[PDB]
RNA sequence: AGCUAGUUGGUGGGGUAAUGGCCCACCAAGGCGACGACGGGUAGCCGGUCUGAGAGGAUGGCCGGCCACAGGGGCACUGA
RNA sequence: GUGGGAGAGGGUGGUGGAAUUCCCGGAGUAGCGGUGAAAUGCGCAGAUACCGGGAGGAACGCCGAUGGCGAAGGCAGCCACCUGGUCCACCCGUGACGCUGAGGCGCGAAAGCGUGGGGAGCAAACCGGAUUAGAUACCCGGGUAGUCCACGCCCUAAACGAUGCGCGCUAGGUCUCUGGGUCUCCUGGGGGCCGAAGCUAACGCGUUAAGCGCGCCGCCUGGGGAGUACGGCCGCAAGGC
RNA sequence: CCGAGGGUAGGGCCCGUGACUGGGGCGAAGUCGUAACAAGGUAGCUGUACCGGAAGGUGCGGCUGGAUCACCUCCUUU
RNA sequence: UUCUAG
RNA sequence: GCGAGCUAGCCCUGGCCAGGGUGAAGCUGGGGUGAGACCCAGUGGAGGCCCGAACCGGUGGGGGAUGCAAACCCCUCGGAU
RNA sequence: CCGCAGUGAACAGGCUCUGGCGACUGUUUACCAAAAACACAGCUCUCUGCGAACUCGUAAGAGGAGGUAUAGGGAGCGACG
RNA sequence: GUCCUAAGGUAGCGAAAUUCCUUGUCGGGUAAGUUCCGACCUGCACGAAAAGCGUAACGACCGGAGCGCUGUCUCGGCGAG
């Protein structure tokens, strides 16, 4: 319903219980609230997986525990994940529901190796973060905008597109 | 899987008299106990036609003795399907 | 490879020598089929006839029985 | 029933070296690689060979076998998870509960298609090099679809033992595996070989029958046109019945 | 009311039938080539896939109705 | 590599 | 310098589509198999879906040409959650 | 029972047989042209790892996008087969 | 058999809206048909990606034909505002 929410932890020891299955419609993303000790809350994460009943979290100490999310430095070889925490702290650094997240496939000292999600591969920092489990999105593919055009029913341009004109108009155009 | 004490617990419960190591009501007994055990492995593992073919035999051999029952004395055959449940 | 509206049965009833959905009313819907129904191809069926070691093949014009048609298509009369 | 036993039957997850090709560093030359002999090709921007490191699929050497499992196709590095079939001994339990099977219903090589990964190597197509008269093929150097997996679709074939299933009767010698026994050998299954009776037109089958007898099945019935045309069912189509 | 017959329309089973074109069979014999039986010269046949004046070829699978010692590993036994 | 039919 | 009370857009925020028709996911029940596939029947109510007012339009013909008008009148037509 | 007529008047498809292009509802050249023109759902190459890449901008900055490779931009075709 | 080129048009299609010689030649439709529609195909100059052959439904698109029906027409002739 036209608005975001969380998007990166860094207050740890807290208790996480996985919300529900608030599959969301705003990024690919399909996240459940998640609920902390306190009671404080966010729409997090769609990682797939750790079921409605929740339970989970993460830590400077660790947890592999799917899903779930600490540092570069605290995590295993072979394995793969998402909450790409690019630069120290820049909370998400890439995967969105973007499934095929990266795959610590091989760390080195204060950097930390990455299967590029996208399509390559080099490497991290230190403390840097992110957390496993997979993303959400089934498939996110696919699905068809049979005799219409979802498109339009886009909200999301017609912005349509032309190329042959009658001109000679936009950039590169 | 099945085990040996599960086993004796079916034969003595289906058993009309002490010692029916074998008889209809132990047969049967243990071909649907087979069966739902079977099948239910083949809802997950979609693909082991080896044991899904293994177990479409033993789908025959229980209404083949099943058969027999209702041949000689469909009284007890009644007793025998409600028990157990199947027919639909 | 499906077939069916008089089609399957019933109540009453017309008509007929009188049975019968035979024709009609009203009622409920069943009746059929691979133990080949519906459709298509073709046809006079038999006693007998020709052949055959035979079982079985063919065939059934004149003599005989039952049957059909009267140029094609129907209907009624008189009337046992 | 019970109590053992064997196996590459299956399918899910998981790990294990061996090498293969590409990638980063070391070292270190001038040639490599290749055939019937060459050539195309690589390489002085330093290749081939060796050292070390990496990443990645894909198979799975020796054991491994003329051996094993399985309904048919077909199946092999170790692991555990579900699971099928199938075999000796006790002779305990039911009590003829059976044997064949139109159609169906399910499987089912490899090619191929559908979508979604992946692609080390192999490899039609296509590309060069050779070749001869000619080279659209053999031979050599490249390389794509596929081959890989999940999922759904095709179901065809020298799908072979070219030979339905069941039981029961008719000498044997011999090799091997599995299960039991008084385990110099007898026993029940299973696999290879020789060989009496017998069948055969011919080879050859021969208690693993192509012998002798009983059920129930499918298929035959001159060669080409044909396994094709036409009607019908089925597939996205290539085709397929 | 039922109905012989006549009409317009709609389909179904079939015979004829056509420019043209796919193939199939004859026919003295024609051209181009070697595919096949002796490893027919690359052993052949096959499901299939692509490609090639044409026989065919190459690939994935396989069946031998494939066979010699022109070579290796050994096997099996007195 | 090829060389008809009787 | 001047302008989106022209018009093309884009942001924000309300209003508006008389009636009717077609009948997919589903869920209920029944259906030969192990469960099912899957069939059928009921319910059900989607779709830039159909038939059409207002409303949006402005092909196809008619008039008009110092018009009613610097684009309009007439018959006609498309769209119609 | 009645008239030539019984949606009695009034609002209310002519249908069919075939071919070509573009699939389709569309959108557009206000005052000629609504079309085989663009648009598309759909395909393919493809630049880009973020403080993106391209677009405005004199330097800030916004956009992008609080998007993050099932994504964002560049594109030639435009179901499906 | 060759001379040149980087190879030197492949599968589908074809007088198509790419074919002026042309109302091309054969076929059907007709009382005759230079439009169509089928087939050949010597493609004046199609062709796979500004796709190529086809394609149910879909179109105020374009072109071809039949019934149904009417002053559109065989000259109309009357009338109402």
């Amino acid at each position: 319903q036209y608005r975001i929410i969380d998007f990166k932890r860094d207050k740890d020891g807290i208790p996480g219980r996985v919300a529900t299955i608030e599959y969301d419609p705003n990024r690919s993303a399909n996240i459940a609230l998640i609920n902390y000790a306190d009671g404080e809350k966010r729409y997090i994460i769609a990682p797939k997986n750790l079921k409605v009943g929740m339970e989970i979290m993460s830590g400077p100490d660790a947890d592999i525990k799917i899903g779930n999310a600490l540092p570069l430095e605290n995590i295993p070889v072979g394995t793969l994940v998402h909450n790409i925490e690019l630069k120290p702290g820049r909370g998400g650094q890439l995967v969105r529901a973007a499934g095929t997240s990266a795959q610590v496939l091989g760390k080195e000292g204060k950097y930390v190796i990455v299967r590029l999600a996208s399509g390559e591969v080099r490497m991290i920092l230190g403390k840097c973060r992110a957390t496993v489990g997979e993303v959400g999105n089934g498939g996110r593919t696919d699905k068809p905008f049979v005799k219409a055009g979802n498109k339009h029913h886009k909200m999301k341009a017609p912005n349509v597109r032309g190329v042959a004109m009658n001109a000679v108009d936009h950039p590169f155009g | 899987p099945i085990t040996k004490e599960e086993k004796q617990k079916v034969i003595q419960e289906f058993a009309r008299f002490p010692g029916d190591t074998g008889s209809t009501e132990v047969q049967v007994a243990l071909l649907t106990l087979r069966i739902n055990r079977l099948s239910e492995h083949l809802k997950v593992h979609k693909k082991d036609h080896h044991s899904h073919r293994g177990l479409l035999m033993m789908v025959g051999q229980r209404r083949r003795l099943l058969r027999y029952l209702q041949r000689e004395d469909p009284e007890r055959y009644r007793a025998l399907i409600e028990k157990l449940g199947i027919r639909g």
